[PDB]
């Protein structure tokens, strides 16, 4: 299907104990691969999946190299940063950026991004046309005005349409026998008493990926959204997710509720009841 | 592949 | 302005006791991002827990995987213990087997 790459950057001040941190991590779909941090006794661009173990030293040299930089470049932005918002040379802050592409079955471009956020919140962003930028106030006007002149935009269209899809499909390739295989969620439904009138019906799914999974109960083929609690999708830690959806039925009419679970692993959607 | 350092903020 | 951690306690395999398994603490939608995390057996920091790279989602919170090795049984305890500057007390979350 689609895909995508995605890195994040956090940088960090925290006035008397040293200088900002910055890290970066790299993602496609839902495949961390690489990562970046400043305070590692020697900071290198060091990989986090099998299939980027195999690109060269000029691979890994490159990206250290630019790693390195970006921890100063932060370090200056975030002094800036400060500044633009009158604040206290003794408060932490932070810069977060997630940038990357969509690719389709194709591997053509579908659109891309680059963000960035202060302290959270939304600070400046890059427009889908790749071409102009959203401000969120007077101080992200600022660093507008430095990035035209700059011709940042230009610069991040140039590589969103070109290195970020032709290296994203690279990935795909080199990793293909996980990154292009969807492992259907292991599914069940537990039945938990609460009292003599009400008892929990729980859908499980388990051992998915990607992490993109549709749960949803219905009561007589109707769904119950309001009522239905969803926990939030987890990792399981050897690449697959885990999530759960959760209603509350009165006792003896369990066999109205059913759980349907839709992800690109299954040949069709499923269709479950708790089976007592 | 990483982006190219940009311009500061 | 500051988000708190949601955590949630769990095995990466379904528990069976006697079997080696993982034991997770997901901690996730908190900012900033410095946070301390602990997993329990019986009341006791575990050592030579592992946790993720920090990463975040597309709302700017962060979010963190910490994790080790471990054979339930049926008497051990586990749990997870969170610090974060949103949190008065550090907050304690035993692992309900199979929740
Ligand atoms: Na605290």
């Amino acid at each position: 299907g689609s895909h995508s790459m995605r890195y994040f950057y956090t940088a960090m001040s925290r006035p008397g104990r040293g200088e900002p941190r910055f890290i970066a991590v790299g993602y496609v779909d839902d495949t961390q691969f690489v990562r970046f941090d400043s305070d590692a006794a020697s900071p290198r661009m060091a990989p986090r999946a099998p299939w980027i173990e195999q690109e060269g030293p000029e691979y890994w040299d490159r990206n250290t190299q630019i790693s390195k930089t970006n921890t100063q470049t932060y370090r200056e932005s975030l002094r800036n940063l400060r500044g633009y918002y009158n604040q206290s040379e003794a408060g932490s802050h932070i810069i977060q950026r997630m940038y990357g592409c969509d690719v389709g079955p194709d591997g053509r471009l579908l659109r891309g991004y680059d963000q960035s956020a202060y302290d959270g919140k939304d600070y400046i962003a890059l427009n889908e046309d790749l071409s102009s930028w959203t401000a969120a106030d007077t101080a992200a006007q600022i660093t507008q005005r430095k990035w035209e002149a700059a011709r940042e935009a230009e610069q991040l269209r140039a590589y969103l349409e070109g290195l970020c899809v032709e290296w994203l499909r690279r990935y795909l390739e080199n990793g293909k026998e996980t990154l292009q295989r969807a492992d259907p969620p292991k599914t069940h439904v537990t039945h938990h008493p609460i009292s003599d009138h009400e008892a929990t019906l729980r859908c499980w799914a388990l051992g998915f990926y990607p992490a993109e999974i549709t749960l949803t109960w219905q009561r007589d083929g109707e769904d119950q959204t309001q009522d239905t609690e969803l926990v939030e999708t987890r990792p399981a830690g050897d690449r697959t997710f885990q999530k759960w959806a959760a209603v509350v039925v009165p006792s003896g009419e369990e066999q109205r509720y059913t759980c349907h679970v839709q992800h690109e692993g299954l040949p069709k959607p499923l269709t479950l009841r708790w089976e007592p | 592949h990483l982006a190219s350092s940009g311009h500061s903020l | 302005i500051q988000r708190t951690p949601k955590i949630q306690v769990y095995s990466r395999h379904p528990a069976e006791n006697g079997k080696s398994n993982f034991l997770n603490c997901y901690v996730s939608g908190f900012h900033p991002s410095d946070i301390e995390v602990d997993l329990l057996k019986n009341g006791e920091r575990i050592e030579k827990v592992e946790h993720s790279d920090l990463s975040f989602s597309k709302d700017w919170s962060f979010y963190l995987l910490y994790y080790t090795e471990f054979t339930p049984t049926e008497k051990d305890e586990y749990a997870c213990r969170v610090n974060h500057v949103t949190l008065s007390q550090p907050k304690i979350v035993k692992w309900d087997r199979d929740m």
